[PDB]
């Protein structure tokens, strides 16, 4: 059954070079092509090129011409994708495709998971941790929201988890924002019973594990 | 040739059982070199149509493609549970082959008002040369919501960013937060802290506030 297992997340910086693999599965490599596809955050999907297994033709984006070479290894049914001198806006998701060969319309009819790559002149940080406390303007008829500010770290992901995995219901952590520093921040916020702020212990789980940083704050009413 | 394509509605919601069409126009001619994808959150795209009409391996029968000129149309028949992600169309005439800027179809439910809540910057970070207030709203529907800011009744523009949750799978809402980043310097010349929701299921915006040191 047909897969395209790509690698791992990147974090690179500014004019540095990145190469993703893709390893194909269940079919037979060197009878199709393989294209490139890449989604920056919240945004939509830009083809890069395309590079037929059997002869090494490639087809590049203009806008990527001389920065992007696309190669495949047909011993080991596996294509690569090395983006040069790389830039801020080349942050993106990056997936490999399958083509069939010899359609009168070429079409992308499998898709390998993504590999997130990062470009960036950020130092590793982790991440301070803030009370969202609830307070009377985090009220509302019987119930109030809290919450933890996941400020200023770098790179993506932080893991936030609430007393331990055993707090689900009404939690909603938000998607990580990029500052204008470089840096990310998130928010982590949990609705609760009002009458059980005095009476029960809120926790916020980080994660940060680039930076090996791990941090349990308590949110308390003010 | 760089074609642009364009894809109308930009989003829509819909409920099972619904027939649900979705538009893209390319901006030239194409003859039918166009294929349908659909993407759900975190995942890969997936081929539904290619060459306009033609129905991929697997793909259930009620999505169906037709083309008119430079008109194309995605068709779900009957939606259903998983179709509920966002459909892009895709050019393969002229390299650079384009992708549409997708149709995301959200669930249909009823109006739902924002619940919002208004969090002072902590003791904590004030502390450390920064003010952080963050404005949350919770589980409201549609989409569509306005969260302005102001300061000592000072629209603020610029210094504040907002993200937002995919919709819920237990309620079908959304929830949005705010964040509008103040130096602690700046923070403190000023009293009143003000975020201001505009939202349909709200007959008059909503505002929640509070004045610094109380």
């Amino acid at each position: 059954q047909v897969q395209l297992v790509q690698s791992g997340a990147e974090v690179k910086r500014p004019g540095a070079s990145v190469k993703v693999s893709c390893k194909a599965s269940g079919y037979t490599f060197i009878s199709y092509g393989i294209s490139w596809v890449r989604q920056a955050p919240g945004q939509g999907l830009e083809w890069m090129g395309w590079i037929s297994a059997y002869n090494g033709n490639t087809n590049y984006a203009q806008n990527l011409q001389g920065r992007v070479t696309m190669t495949t290894d047909t011993s080991t049914s596996t294509a690569y994708m090395e983006l040069r001198s790389l830039r801020s806006d080349d942050t993106a998701v990056y997936y490999c495709a399958r083509v069939i060969p010899g359609t009168a319309v070429d079409y992308f009819d499998y898709w390998g998971q993504g590999t997130l790559v990062t470009v960036s002149s950020a130092s590793t940080k982790g991440p301070s941790v803030f009370p969202l406390a609830p307070s009377s303007k985090s009220t509302s008829g019987g119930t109030a929201a809290l919450g933890c500010l996941v400020k200023d770290y770098f790179p993506e992901p932080v893991t936030v988890s609430w007393n331990s995995g055993a707090l689900t219901s009404g939690v909603h952590t938000f998607p990580a924002v990029l500052q204008s520093s470089g840096l990310y921040s998130l928010s982590s916020v949990v609705t609760v019973p009002s009458s059980s702020l005095g009476t029960q212990t809120y926790i916020c789980n980080v994660n940060h594990k680039p930076s090996n940083t791990k941090v349990d704050k308590r949110v308390e009413p003010k | 040739d760089d074609i642009v394509m364009t894809q109308s509605p930009s989003s829509l919601s819909a409920s099972v059982g619904d027939r649900v069409t979705i538009s893209c126009r390319a901006s030239q001619s194409i003859s039918s070199y166009l294929n349908w994808y659909q993407q759900k959150p975190g995942k890969a795209p997936k081929l539904l149509i290619y060459a306009a009409s033609s129905l991929q391996s697997g793909v259930p029968s009620r999505f169906s493609g037709s083309a008119s000129g430079t008109d194309f149309t995605l068709t779900i028949s009957s939606l259903q549970p998983e179709d509920f992600a966002t459909y892009y169309c895709q050019q393969s005439y002229s390299a650079p082959f384009t992708f549409g800027p997708g149709t995301k179809v959200d669930i249909e439910r009823t109006v739902a008002a924002p619940s919002v809540f208004i969090f002072p910057p902590s003791d904590e970070q004030l502390k450390s040369g920064t003010a952080s207030v963050v404005c949350l709203l919770n589980n409201f529907y549609p989409r569509e919501a306005k969260v302005q800011w102001k300061v000592d009744n000072a629209l603020q523009s610029g210094n504040s960013q907002e993200s937002v949750t995919e919709q819920d799978s237990k309620d079908s809402t959304y929830s949005l937060s705010s964040t509008l980043t103040l130096s602690k310097a700046d923070y403190e010349k000023h009293k009143v802290y003000a975020c201001e929701v505009t939202h349909q299921g709200l007959s008059s915006p909503v505002t929640k506030s509070f004045n610094r040191g109380e």
